[PDB]
This record gives structure tokens, sequence and C-alpha cells, in this order.
């Protein structure tokens, strides 16, 4: 299993300055060694080779070089050290003792081996010994991915690699918003090109105006015009010299590694675009092509080492399933009367035909010997059929009515990844009961044994007949299914079915609605989730005809694509479907954005082997920017054991083929195991130092050199386009949390650092759970995405932050900022804690004074508005001057998302949001440019028009919302369990009234909400 | 409905403390359980050292004896002797966590059990709350 800790050893955290290490010597000899914390294998092997001529037998031991060091780790793994330059302390060693034996295997196979299993956070060897036979074939198989990611990579070297590992980073869409382009001086745009001439770092500018559109080369042209115009060339030889040079050269943003490889028009690059709105002149690097092509690695991929039948439809049986036994359920047998259990056979979320229960036994005595016979034909079982099964408690003591209670819980497929029809004996270890849940079956949750062999083991057997069954292939279902009613009245009621969001209720007379002009369905294709809900997946005719259509169907968008994804749609067509829409339509902008949904969706897949991980892993192989989000996001969930599994055997593949990504890799997450260490003894051991004795002892230990060397030289994980380069040690410090953060600062190595950022600042926190505020993030970039679309410049600043484990991530630090207290902490007190409402526009007045005044209310009311809109619909409460923050330049943003949706009320029974916005006033004065009557003023009528606007927008796109936090359902997240969490969004947007119910609903909200 | 939300309230938390135990104990035990397949791969190493040690000492030993250097022979007998000790000291490290791993994982169960037989009991609260169901005093008596 994983380590229990970040400690250099089991149950120490810091290993002594100097710790003896039993070194056991190939001669028998057993030889006790001093070593230094940090001391490198290199050494240790060294010194104790001259301690070893004092022992007996001494002549028989070769030279050090023949041997190598194993010995047991934390994750209970024998491994052996081939990498002998790693440091003592950085082993993670059980116990601090070595073997010296002579190496066997591999030396560069081993090496990957472990450094695969470090960045996995599991050891390798371990899918080597999983029996499980789609384990090895998802091992095996996925690799044709891996190599034909990786052909494509080398396909057009050394272009096509430059592409895989520098990206471009360009917008979705070309089209500017127009009141972007006025913010253009007539669509022209200023650049600022710099080249280094060697060797001083002397600078040369050349800045240059051009058209918003014009691709990089067009841009570098002009650089090149600009600089041969002086050296009175001929036209023609002017013209036959721009155009052989601008191919050969290439533009990279100053201070980070991102750059503009790609035709796109200059304004469709992020940066450019970002550029626009806040006014800042880009200030780009132009560079040979050459000078890139060498700093570009060659990827070695490696292949490794591990690379009579039935029909279902000619089985005329009922589908019975015996519930043999259990091993034990803890229940006290004085208060619990019986136990029994109940079943399920489901497609999805759907039961597929009445629950069965077994018989009641005494509590002790956990077996049932039953066959359950369940009303389904077995031909007329859709593929994506589920066993639903759990052991319930019930217990008669409140009277004649008798209490129901799932004490554990276990869902299987009933066929295979093999399409065979599961058969014979089987054992279930089942799951606990999740925090909350009181359903008495747990479908949404996930599917398969309980790798945990250590609880309760339900046993149950398959029926038999004769023969292997296999699912009939697709042929077999099209043949069988082969074998003017649409007025404006069902034309019209098609749209508004379409239409309704997908939490709400789908009729039983709509269900035979949809179905009935299933062919008509098709002209609106968007209606596909509408009716696939519709389909009698308990009748292979209604399937098979269901199946013909969904071969057909019209692409759709990827923001509808995606809800096929979800645990609602379990068939796999239909999810092949979806993922065909997403290699159509998906850009991999919008994949990125969407990254962490289709990686929690998988979950949800009955098998490790399909089509959504295949386009996800290639998708990742082939984009180096999506193929660092694709590792964290599946890593920072490894320690979620419901899919360590299928993350684990991903994340192996990922790493086997990413090429030397990985090794950045090791260097983030061995530079993190550091931070969550080091706030470990923080948080555990030295807890009740103060803070001056914890400073001392954090500056005492990044100083250690196993410590500089980690914490230094690697890519920021928030953003690997930054490069974190020597710590400013000086700016590092604890925060002044009672989880002890950690705020870091890096030199920035790019030679054109000052142009851009010198420092890296990145917040560490250990001791929460971060997923929430990843989520509202994403959230709240999507809201500005569709604000900007509508032409609504609501400036939101969706800052960095990234979830790495569990309860721990980064947050990007956003410099020139402050919270409103700390910019209300200038005259002196005022109450209990509190401060003056007048302050916070008086500071801003002093900030932007004269002409800058007016663009920074505006741009206060303008970002003000985006997070009033986004923190109502998300039901984020409780915002006070602690977490709403604004920068020097008038933007305001909103911190620390931790709980969202309205759980913390959940428990009440009282829905009713009133808390008075306690900042209404001091934001009022902004607004009102310092007016006494704040509320009288036709600047706040034009801000509640913003907010209206806005609030509409989002309402108009709920579905796409709704879909979203519906992908995150298997992410244990605490808010986000059930689709009745997601629910309260239903109520804030009110998509059961109209437009003006809504609008009117948003106006009183507000008032509710308003003076503080 | 003030009676019945109050026991529903207390109930409430205890089910919730129950929970952080039972998952806080149930992460604990699973570390018992790595340190023990740590231990035993670490005792599994051990023991070959002593076999391979027999071999090599075997006809040192005999070389020793005959050669009159019984000075050396204590040598090779005091460093065996230092490897029984170590591997004792660390069988016994074992046996107390495998000891130890038997208390919580009885506790364990323990914990399962008492919740077992409030998840029930939690949810009838719920539902006696609720018939009640059908401001001041309502916010009051729902525990504020
Ligand atoms: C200037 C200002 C004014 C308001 C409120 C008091 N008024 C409005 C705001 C928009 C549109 C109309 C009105 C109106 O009352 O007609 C407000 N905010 C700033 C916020 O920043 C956050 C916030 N809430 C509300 C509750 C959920 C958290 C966010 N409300
Ligand atoms: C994006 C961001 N930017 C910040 N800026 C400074 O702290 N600044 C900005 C400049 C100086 C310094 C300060 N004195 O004030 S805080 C911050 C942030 C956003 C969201 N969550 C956090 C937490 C919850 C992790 C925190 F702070 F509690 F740890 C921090």
């Amino acid at each position: 299993p994983p380590r229990p800790s970040s400690g250099e050893l089991w149950g120490i955290h810091l290993m002594p300055p100097r710790i003896l290490v039993e070194c056991l010597l190939p001669n028998g000899m057993i030889v006790t060694l001093e070593c230094l914390r940090e001391a490198t294998l290199i050494t240790i092997k060294h010194e104790l080779f001259k301690e070893a001529r004092k022992y007996p037998l001494h002549q028989l031991l070769q030279d050090e070089s023949s041997y190598i060091f194993v010995s047991v780790t934390q994750e209970a793994e024998r491994e052996e050290f081939f990498d002998e330059t790693r440091r003592l302390c950085d082993l993670r060693l059980f116990q601090p003792f070595l073997k010296v034996i002579e190496p066997v295997g591999n030396r560069e196979e081993k090496i990957l081996n472990r450094e695969i299993g470090f960045a996995i956070g599991m050891p390798v060897c371990e899918f080597d010994m999983v029996k499980d036979p789609e384990v090895q074939d998802f091992r095996r198989n996925i690799l044709n991915v891996c190599k034909e990611a990786v052909d494509l990579r080398d396909l057009n070297s050394p272009h096509s690699r430059a592409m895989y590992v520098y990206p471009p980073n360009v917008e979705s869409s070309p089209e500017l918003p127009k009141h972007i382009y006025n913010k253009l001086d007539k669509g022209q745009i200023i650049v600022v090109i710099w080249v280094i001439v060697s060797p001083n770092n002397d600078k040369q500018k050349y800045t240059l105006k051009i058209n918003h559109d014009c691709v990089p080369e067009q841009v570098i042209a002009e650089a090149i015009r600009k600089k041969t115009r002086s050296m009175l060339l001929s036209s023609e030889q002017l013209k036959l010299c721009v155009l052989e040079y601008q191919g050969k050269y290439i533009l990279k943003v100053c201070g980070c590694d991102e750059y503009f490889l790609e035709k796109y028009p200059l304004s469709q690059y992020k940066y450019i675009r970002s550029c626009i709105m806040l006014g800042r002149m880009p200030n780009l690097m132009l560079m040979a092509k050459e000078s890139l092509y060498s700093q570009l690695p060659m990827d070695c991929f490696t292949m490794p080492s591990y690379s009579s039948t039935k029909s279902l439809w000619v089985i005329n049986s009922a589908l019975r399933i015996k519930i043999l036994c259990a091993t034990y359920v803890n229940v006290n047998i004085r208060d619990i009367d019986k136990i029994y259990v109940r079943t399920g056979i489901y497609h999805g979320g759907e039961p597929l035909c009445d629950n069965v229960n077994t018989q009641r036994v005494p509590c002790s005595n956990p077996r049932w010997n039953e066959w359950l016979n369940y009303d389904i034909y077995i031909p007329d079982l859709p593929r994506a059929a589920r066993l639903c099964l759990s052991i319930c408690s019930v217990k008669g003591r409140k009277g004649a009515k008798e209490e129901h209670c799932p004490l554990a819980w276990g869902n299987i497929n009933l066929f295979d990844y093999t399409d065979t029809l599961v058969s014979g004996k089987m054992a279930l270890n089942l799951w606990p009961v999740p925090h909350g849940l009181e359903d008495l079956l747990n479908p949404i949750g996930v599917t398969g044994s309980n790798p945990n062999k250590e609880t309760p083991c339900l046993e149950l057997e398959f029926d038999w007949f004769s023969s292997v069954v296999k699912f009939p292939d697709m042929s077999v279902i099209e043949e069988h299914a082969n074998w003017n009613e649409l007025r404006e009245n069902d034309k019209e009621q098609l749209k508004a079915i379409s239409t309704r969001d997908p939490l709400s209720e789908i009729t039983e007379q709509e269900k035979d609605f949809l179905w009935s002009h299933r062919h008509y369905c098709v002209t609106i294709p968007e209606i596909l989730p509408k009716l696939l809900l519709s389909v009698k997946w308990n009748s292979r005719d209604e399937v098979a005809q269901m199946y013909c259509l969904v071969k057909d169907w019209p692409p759709i968008k990827p923001e509808q694509a995606m809800e096929l994804l979800d645990c609602n749609y379990p068939d796999p067509m239909v999810r092949g479907f979806a993922v065909r829409c997403l290699e159509k339509y998906l850009t991999d902008d919008k994949l990125s954005q969407y990254l962490i949904q289709l990686v929690q969706v998988l979950k949800y897949e009955q098998y490790l082997d399909n089509l959504l991980v295949r386009f996800l892993l290639k998708k990742a192989l082939t984009n180096q920017r999506i193929g660092h989000f694709f590792f964290w996001h599946l890593k920072s969930e490894m320690h979620n054991k419901t899919v360590s599994q299928r993350f684990g055997l991903l994340l192996e593949s990922y790493c086997r083929a990413c090429g030397m990504y990985l090794k950045h890799l090791n260097r983030q997450v061995e530079a993190m195991e550091k931070l969550i260490n080091l706030t470990d003894i923080l948080k555990q051991e030295k807890k009740d130092e103060t803070q001056k004795v914890q400073m001392k002892f954090l500056v005492e230990q990044m100083r250690r050199p196993d410590f500089m060397d980690a914490l230094q030289g690697f890519l920021s994980p928030l953003n690997p386009a930054h490069q974190l380069g020597n710590l400013r040690l000086e700016e590092c410090r604890i925060m002044s949390s009672a989880k002890r953060p950690l705020w870091l600062n890096w030199e920035n190595p790019d030679i054109m650092s000052e142009l851009l950022f010198q420092n890296n600042e990145i917040i560490f926190k250990n001791g929460d759970d971060l997923r929430q505020d990843m989520l509202t993030l994403q959230i709240i970039r999507i809201m500005e995405n569709i604000w900007q679309n509508q032409g609504l410049d609501l400036r939101m600043l969706p800052y960095g932050c990234l979830s790495i484990g569990d309860c721990v991530g980064l947050i990007e630090v956003v410099r020139n900022s402050h919270t409103i207290m700390q910019i209300q902490c200038k005259g002196g007190l005022k109450g209990a804690l509190q401060f003056n409402s007048h302050t916070l526009h008086q500071w801003l007045k002093d900030k932007n004074k004269g002409e800058i005044y007016d663009a920074a209310i505006d741009l206060f009311t303008r970002s003000c508005a985006g997070y009033c809109v986004a923190t109502f619909i998300l039901g984020i409460g409780d915002r006070h001057n602690s977490n709403i923050m604004v920068k020097d330049d008038g933007q305001l943003f909103h911190i620390d998302f931790g709980h969202f949706l309205d759980h913390k009320k959940k428990k009440f029974g009282y829905k009713r949001e009133r808390v008075p916005f306690v900042l209404t006033q001091d934001f009022l004065i902004v607004i009102s440019k310092g007016a006494q009557e704040c509320t009288k003023t036709r600047e706040f009528e034009r801000f509640q028009e913003m907010c209206y606007k806005a609030y509409l927008a989002i309402r108009q796109h709920a579905n796409l919302f709704i879909n979203l936090f519906s992908m995150m359902l298997g992410s244990g997240m605490p808010e986000l369990q059930s689709f009745d969490d997601i629910a309260y969004i239903r109520k804030t947007l009110a998509l059961d009234k109209t437009e003006q119910e809504a609008l009117e609903y948003f106006m009183k909200q507000m008032n509710d909400a308003r003076h503080g | 409905l003030h009676e019945y939300n109050t026991q529903f309230q207390e109930k409430s938390r205890e089910y919730d403390r129950l929970y952080e135990e039972y998952t806080r104990t149930s992460q604990e035990i699973q570390m018992k359980r790595t340190a023990i397949e740590a231990f035993n791969e670490t005792i599994k190493i051990f023991e070959e050292q002593c076999q391979t040690q027999e071999r090599y000492s075997k006809e040192y030993i005999e070389k020793f004896k005959r050669e009159g250097n019984e000075k050396e022979i204590q040598r090779i007998m005091h460093n065996y002797d230092k490897l029984k000790s170590r591997i004792s000291e660390i069988i016994d490290s074992r046996r107390r966590l495998e000891e130890d791993l038997k208390k919580q994982a009885a506790e364990y169960r323990e914990i399962d059990k008492r919740m077992n037989s409030i998840k029930p009991d939690l949810i009838q609260l719920r539902k006696t709350r609720d018939q009640y169901l059908m401001q001041k005093k309502l916010n009051e008596w729902l525990g504020n």
C-alpha cells in the first residue's frame, strides 16, 4: 500500500542529523554505520566498505562498485537502489538498514520503475502482482494508445515535439467580442519584441504596432523588417530576406515557457487577449528555432517487460442470483433483530425490475442459501446491467414501525470486460455505507469488490447455462432491431422537453412520448439525453432500436456530450457516441477546462479499458499541458481507495509514455513531499511552539541540503509554464493560520524575468480539502467566458488552485492584492472587531487618483458584479472583509470557497438565505463614487443591470453547470454526494419559473440580502 | 418537537463523532497492516542474512580452529550474536504491532456496532421530527 506519511522513516518525520544504519554485508557480517541523514548512497556505501575492512571475512567482499543496496521501504517494498545519487533521508526507508547485494536486472529499467512508482504514489511491482486478468489486459493493451501517441509526436520531429512540449495556449475563438476590439487602436496592438544579444544578456527591443489577428510569422516578419530596413538592402533582397528568415524564428512570452508555435491570430493566444483586457503591452521574446529545438530532449518510449459459446439472446431463462452467506456483520444482537440482503438489477441509476430481498436471518448467522428470482428475462439484460446489493439490518423496537438500515454494500457488473455474462460463485467484499447515506442500496457508488478484504464478505452464486454466455455482437443487435403524427403540438413539446434541465423529472408519459417520436428526436439532436432516459433498457428490442438511432445520431456540442458520460448513462454505446463527439469538437483548450470532470467520470466506466480513458490518455500524451494536469488530477485522488487501482494503472501508462516530463514531475512530486512532511511536523509535533520557534525551525529545515535540492529548480504544479528557480528564503514564511500554510517565493530563472515576474509566490496548504475551491474557481472561469461572449465585461479572477492529494494543495498568489480588512486597518478600531464603511473607497481614491479614478471604480464595480452573481448562484455564503480582496488597480475578487451549495444549512431544514451582505454599504460607497446617498445614484442602477443581465446569462446555461456538478458526484466531496446536493442550483437559478419570475426572484433575494 | 429535535441533534452529533473515530481508526488500521507487511519483508531479509552467514563462516571457522586463531572465531561469533540480537528485537516490534492491531481492529468493529445501532434510530428521530413539521420558536426549537 501507499505511504502513511511523508516522513523519512516509519513513525519519524525527520531523521536525526546523524543516524546509525544497520548494514548487512554479503559475507554475513552486520556493520552499524553512522551516516548523515542527507548522505547519498554513494557516500554511505563507500564509508561502509571502509568500515567493513575492520570486520571478519572482509577479504571476501568484492569492490564496492560490484554491489548495490536493497532495503524495505515504508510501502513494504523490497526496493533495490540503483540510482545511488539519492540521499539517505529521501529513500523513505521503513527501518534504517541496507543490505549489500549484487545488482540483478536491467539498471535503466529498474530505475524507471522506481521513478514511476514514486510519481504514482504506489510501487509498480504491485500491478505486477495483481492476478486480475482485466488489469493485466489493461496494462498491455493500453500501450497501443501510448505507442500510437508517441509516433504522432515523432511524426513531424522536431516541430511536432516542440508542439507537444510547448503547446500554444489559445482561446477557443479568434473572434473578439467587440468591446475587446475597441480596447485596441483600431484593431491594432503594440507589441515589444525582444532579442538577447550574446553574451552580456544584452537585451535589444523592437517595438511593433500590428493588427490583432497577425499570425506569429507575420509578427516575426515585421520584426525582421524593422531590423533589416536600416541596412540599405535592395527592395527585392529585402522581400527575399523577409520570406526566408521569417520561417526560421519563433516567439516566446517574456518570463515564462509559453511559445507562439501555431498559426493562430495573435489575439487568439491567451497571453495576448489578456493583455488587451488589462491594457498591458505584450513583451515577447524572438528566438531562433534551432535555439529552442536544442532545448527539447528526445523522448525515449520503451516497451515495458509485461508487453463453445452461447448468445445471451438464446437463453430461455429468467435471471436468478443466489445469495449464499456473509462472513460477518458488526451489529449488536441486543439492538438489531435480524438482517437480510437487499438486491436490485440496475442500469445506471434506474432499476430494471422490482428489487428483491432475501429472507431474514439472525444477526449472528448471516447465511441465506437463497435463490433470488428477478423480474427480468436474461436476454433483456442491458450491457451495463449491474447487481446493486447491500446487507440491511432490521429492528422493530419502535412499535409496528420497523427500522431498516444499510450495513455494507457492493455493486457488480453482470457482464465482465470480455462481454461475458457472469457465472459461478463470486465473493464480494462490501463497502461501508457513506456518511449520510440513508438509502438501502447505493447504485451510484463504485461497482466492484472492496480491495480491503478485511471487510464483510458476501458470497454470491450466478446461474450456469451449460455454456459461456456472451452478449451478442453489434451486427446481431442491429439486424434484430431492423425487424406524420408530428404536428406543431408535438414539435413545440419536444423542444420544451429538451430545454428542461437534467434534474427535472421526466414523467412516464413524456418517456412514452419521446420514444414514440424517437425519429424526430434525431431532427433535434440535443434531446438525446432526455430520450435515452426514456428507453426501456429492460427490453432488448427497445435498446436495439435505440442502438441503431445512436449509430447515426448527429454529433452534439461537447458541453452536451459530457452529460452522457456521468453516472446516469452507463451504456457503452451511448458513451462511445459521447467520446466521438469530443474527438470532433472538444478543443484542447476546452479539454483543459473540463479536464477535472472528464477524470471524475472515469469512475463510472464499467471497465478499465474503455473509449473515454483511451481518448483522455491520447490527448494527455500529445499535449503536455493537458498531460500535466491529467497527472495531478489523477494523482491528487490516488488516496481514494475506490479508484486508486484504476488511476494507478492509468498513471503508470501515462508516466511510461509521457517522455522527459516524468523527470520534471518527479521533481514536483518530491518537492511536494518535502512540503507535506515539513508541514506535518509543524502541524503535529511542533503544534505548541510559538511562531518564532516554528519560523526558526522552518528556516533551519529548508536550508538543509536535501531540502535545497528538492525545493529548487522545478516547474510550478499550478502552472508548469512558470519555472521555480532558487528560493527567495527571506520571503518564505509560515502563515498565521492554524493549518500552518507556507508562503513560498522563488526566483524566476527566465532571462526576461524582470518583464513578467522575477518572483513566483505560492501558498502551500496542508490540512484542507481544496476540491471545492478548485471547482468553484473552475465555475467562476466559465461564467466569465459566457459573460464575455454576451458582451458583459465582468472581470473575475479565477486564480490558480490545485489539490495535489488528500487535503493538500497549492494556491497561486495574486500580487498587489489585499483583503478588504487589510485595507480597512488604516485609522483605528470601531466596535467589536469591526471597521469603518468609508475607508475602502478612501483608500482606493488614493491608489487611483486622477484620470485612472473612473477606470478603477469601473473595474471595481464590474468585478464586484460578477462575484455577487457567481456567489449567489453557487450558494457561497459568509462573504466578508476576510475573504474578499481588491487589487491596487481596483479589481475585486473573492477567495476561500471551502463550502458551497447551501450544505451548511441542509441540517436545519430551513431553506431561506437572508444573511445581509455585510459589505453592502462599503461597496456602495465605491460604486456611488463616494456619494452620501449611495443607493440613489445612476451608477448603482447600471450596477444592478449588470447583475440582472449576468444572472440571466448563467440561467440560460444552467444545463452546463448542472452537468459539471453532476460529473463530480464520484469525487467524494462532502457537498456533492447526490443530485439533491446539486438541486440547490435549480432553486437559485429559478428554473421552475419564467425569466420574469426569476429576475424578480433575484431582485428579491438581493433585497433580502441588501443593507448589512 | 423541541423534545424530539434535541433528541435528534444529540444522536446526530454522536453519529458524526463515532464516524470520525471510525474513519480515523480505519486509516490507522491500514497503517498497522502496512508496517506488519514491511516488518515481514524485513524479517525475511534478516533471516536470509543469517542463513548466508552460516555458509561463509563454515569453512573459516574450520580454518581458524586449526590455525589456532581462537580470537578470530569469537569475532565471527560476536557479530553473529549481534545479528540475532537485532532479529529478536525486530520480531518483538512486529509482535507488539500485531497485538496492537488486534486491539484496534476489535475496537474498530465496536465503533461500527455502536453506529449501526444509532444509524437506524437517527433516521426514525428525523421521521418523528418531520411528523412534527406539518419563526423565532422554530429556529429556537431546532437547537438554536
Ligand atoms: C454593491 C453590492 C450590492 C449587493 C446587494 C446587496 N445588492 C444587489 C446586488 C446585485 C444586484 C442587485 C442588488 C440589489 O439589492 O438590488 C451585493 N454585493 C455588492 C456583493 O458584493 C455581494 C452580494 N451578495 C448577495 C448575496 C449572496 C452573496 C453576494 N450583494
Ligand atoms: C490568491 C491569493 N492571493 C493572496 N494574496 C496575499 O496573501 N497577498 C497579496 C500581496 C501580499 C499578501 C498579503 N499581505 O495579503 S491570498 C490568496 C488566497 C486565495 C484563496 N485562498 C487562500 C488561502 C485560503 C489558501 C489562505 F490565504 F488562507 F491561505 C489565499
